[PDB]
RNA sequence: GCUUUACUGCAGGCUGUCGCUGAG
RNA sequence: AUACAGGGUGACAACCCCGUACUCGAGACCAGUACGACGUGCGGUAGUGCCAGAGUAGCGGGGGUUGGAUAUCCCUCGCGA
RNA sequence: GCACGGAGGCGAAGAACCAUGGAUUUCCGAAUGAGAAUCUCUAACAAUUGCUUCGCGCAAUGAGGAACCCCGAGAACUGAAACAUCUCAGUAUCGGGAGGAACAGAAAACGCAAUGUGAUGUCGUUAGUAACCGCGAGUGAACGCGAUACAGCCCAAACC
């Protein structure tokens, strides 16, 4: 959703893998949020994070990093 | 001592357990042998055509 | 005029005569003291090995097999038999010696496919028979004009299948007329009567 | 008995499937686990 | 590729050992050994690690009680998750 | 299932012969 | 209507919807085949006993197998052009 | 998704869905570094082979598949109104092995004996004929012919 397939090509190797950490960051706070039972959720997101790192980790390996 | 009800009580061995093969709770874990599907017999997998009825 | 190979030919017509009589005797000695299957760098036959396709060149091996003499080695029947199946010491097996001795070959070289084999003697224990194997899978053979044929797959463990010379001898294919009513094109075909 | 760590696994999972078939399935369906187990009436594999 | 830390294991036992030892409970990989989830959790909330406690749940997971030095306050670190 | 000088066979043992097997 | 096969749709539907006839497109198999082309070179006369697959052909002892009977195929022991 | 809920989200940056191709693809598993009931211990074609730069450097094998196919091992109940040869049957079942089909196959053939046919499967027929057989019960072809499809070649040696 908010991230495009566009502008993940767009990014360079570097700027790949520091928004992969940043994502993993997202989802394991949303993970931790869940493990609280924390309710100030948007379940739809952490479908999203998931799909967007397997983006980011798609193109990774098409562009060569 | 009767063969049925009291000795029964005595069975508390472990041979049959789940093969890492088949999946299957048939790995003989003395013999180490899977009567299911013959891993630890043989590489091939353990088959008979008394399995089924002869013309099928 | 004779070629050099006649003479190899010519030798082995009496094994037990002449010079080859001597080369024997003191050749089996040592045969026995060797293992079931014994790669050899040259044919003891020259003129045999060319004659079945041998050629001195890289996927091309030879190997020397020997198997214990005699008919089966069956076990008595353990359960209920009318006198016809209970049998055991006058029975025989269906395969000759030379055919197991292929099979024993090609499965110390798994990779090798059997091309043919002939006999180099036997003493009152064991007969010994010499296989000429081709790998299938080397170039210099992938490209011999030929040799090259046994490369298809449906050539692998031909040996297994009966494909042999001395297999297809032992399924009674020789005859193309009167008397392989039952062993042509397969004795499975024919209901095992052959 | 002494339980290793795959036997472990194994047994966890077992404990994970005998649950409750969750309600909102049941609406869902507009309409239970046939795999449900006890620990004295059935005995599990291994 | 597997990461070492899934999630933060909350519950009452797991707050005491927070409020009171200076410990935090993670559910890890079960792959990870007491020094990786020591590393992984300094790299992650940048903290000094003590030591680690294991377990093999029957839940099929990998919990680990880690102990923060005097020098971090689990309460906090906790707090911002 | 069992027995035996029931019928018929089969292992096994003994024995001769041929091959292994040569020189005087 | 070159479409009256079949199904669906709140009841018996060619004409309500999917389809169906007609026409057209793509993939797979036929097949790396057929055809075509490159190269190679078929064949005939006379002379020459130069070459042409051995435990083989064949025989005997013992078995199995076969419709194979004297006249099947095979194994085994021995002999052997 | 099955699946007719709740909440939330994605889609005109053309999602869903479909076709083709690609990415990812834990552990055990032929299972191959060693071991192990799917885990563990300290760089691995384990094992058997071929080639060989003689170094696992380059390669092969292994296991699966509904049956079909090829090569081996091979019963008994049963029939004969008993039963031993015979039958059931080269069946059931077992060992090994290949393929998309297998196997067979260009005559040391046939022998409607001929001034004739012309690789091989298979189908129809020849025929329950010839042949076998306590000549009992039973077992049982082939050549040929009509079809299907057609296709013929390569070595060893001589001489180099
Ligand atoms: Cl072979
Ligand atoms: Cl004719
Ligand atoms: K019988
Ligand atoms: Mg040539
Ligand atoms: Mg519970
Ligand atoms: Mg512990
Ligand atoms: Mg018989
Ligand atoms: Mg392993
Ligand atoms: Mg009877
Ligand atoms: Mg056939
Ligand atoms: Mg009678
Ligand atoms: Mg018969
Ligand atoms: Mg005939
Ligand atoms: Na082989
Ligand atoms: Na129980
Ligand atoms: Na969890
Ligand atoms: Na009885
Ligand atoms: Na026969
Ligand atoms: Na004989
Ligand atoms: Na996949
Ligand atoms: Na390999
Ligand atoms: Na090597
Ligand atoms: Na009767
Ligand atoms: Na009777
Ligand atoms: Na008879
Ligand atoms: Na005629
Ligand atoms: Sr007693
Ligand atoms: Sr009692
Ligand atoms: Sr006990
Ligand atoms: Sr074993
Ligand atoms: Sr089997
Ligand atoms: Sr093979
Ligand atoms: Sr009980
Ligand atoms: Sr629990
Ligand atoms: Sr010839
Ligand atoms: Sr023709």
């Amino acid at each position: 959703t908010v991230l495009h397939v566009q502008e993940i090509r767009d990014m360079t190797p570097a700027e790949r893998e520091a928004e992969l950490d940043d994502l993993k960051t997202e989802l394991l706070n949303a993970r931790a949020v869940q493990a609280a039972g924390g309710a100030p959720e948007n379940p739809g997101r952490i479908k999203e994070l998931r799909k967007a790192i397997a983006r980011i980790k798609t193109i990774q390996g098409e562009e060569g990093d | 001592t009767g063969a049925g009800t009291p000795s029964q009580g005595k069975k508390n061995t472990t041979t049959h357990t789940k093969c890492r093969r088949c999946g299957e709770k048939s790995y003989h874990t003395k013999k180490k042998v899977c009567s299911s599907c013959g891993f630890g017999k043989s590489a091939k997998r353990r088959d008979y055509e008394w399995q089924s009825k002869a013309g099928e | 005029a004779r070629s050099a190979y006649s003479y190899i030919r010519d030798a082995w017509e009496n094994p037990g005569d002449g010079q080859l009589a001597e080369l024997q005797w003191q050749r089996q000695q040592e045969w026995r003291n060797e293992g079931a299957v014994e790669r050899i760098e040259r044919p003891t036959r020259l003129d045999k090995a060319r004659s079945q396709g041998y050629k001195a060149k890289q996927g091309v091996i030879v190997a020397r097999v020997s198997v214990r003499k005699g008919s089966a080695r069956k076990r008595r029947h353990k359960a209920g038999r009318r006198s016809k199946r209970q049998g055991v010491t006058r029975i025989t097996r269906r395969k000759d010696i030379q055919r197991v001795a292929e099979e024993r070959a090609s499965r110390t070289f798994p990779n090798l496919r059997v091309l043919n084999s002939y006999s180099v003697g036997q003493d009152g224990r064991q007969k010994w028979h010499e296989v000429i194997l081709i790998d299938p899978n080397h170039p210099a053979i992938q490209n011999d004009d030929d040799l090259s044929w046994i490369c298809a797959d449906d050539q692998a463990d031909r040996v297994f299948r009966g494909l042999t010379g001395a297999g297809r001898r032992n399924r009674g294919l020789s005859g193309k007329g009167k008397g392989s009513e039952k062993t042509r094109p397969s004795l499975r075909s024919n209901g095992g009567k052959a | 008995g002494k339980k290793s760590k795959a036997t472990k696994k194994r047994l966890a999972k077992l404990d994970n499937q005998n649950s409750r078939v969750p309600a909102w399935v049941m609406l869902k369906t507009d309409r239970r686990n046939h795999k449900r187990r006890h620990w004295r009436r059935n005995d599990t594999d291994e | 590729s597997w990461d070492v830390i899934k999630h933060p294991h909350v519950t009452e036992k797991a707050m005491n050992d927070m409020d009171f030892q200076n410990k935090l409970q993670f559910a890890v990989d079960d792959r990870a050994s007491k020094g990786e989830v020591a590393d992984a959790v300094e790299e992650q909330y940048d903290v000094t690690v003590e030591q680690v406690n294991t377990q093999n749940t029957m839940d099929g997971e990998k919990k680990a009680v880690v102990r923060l030095s005097e020098d971090d306050d689990a309460q906090e670190v906790a707090s911002r998750i």
